[PDB]
């Protein structure tokens, strides 16, 4: 039913068009930390805990 | 020194024949077992020493 067919004298019969689309992405930030004291390092039995 | 905690401990070897020397290894001159291992137990009585 939807085939493009011409005739003997054909003009302005079969017009077509085009389309484009877009994609996107984003970035985020992460992080974490820990704390300690001087006594914890100095008086601990295990050196090199750091 | 570092990495040893917060406590210091020391031995003491005073009791060579003092009263504080309490033990069960004693054997008298006859050969029998006796209660006190120390010979005199810091007693100045001549009878006890003899």
């Amino acid at each position: 039913s939807k085939l493009p067919l011409l005739t003997e004298n054909g003009g302005r019969v079969n017009r077509v068009g085009f389309t484009r689309i877009a994609r996107e992405g984003s970035i985020h930030k992460f992080g974490f930390f820990y704390e300690f004291t001087q006594e914890s390092i100095d008086f601990d039995s295990d050196d090199g805990l750091m | 020194p570092k990495h040893y905690g917060k406590t210091i401990k020391v031995y003491e070897y005073v009791p060579l024949l003092d009263d504080r020397n309490i033990n069960d290894q004693g054997i008298d001159a006859s050969g029998a077992t006796i209660v006190n291992g120390n010979l005199y137990g810091s007693s100045k009585d001549i009878g006890n020493i003899t």
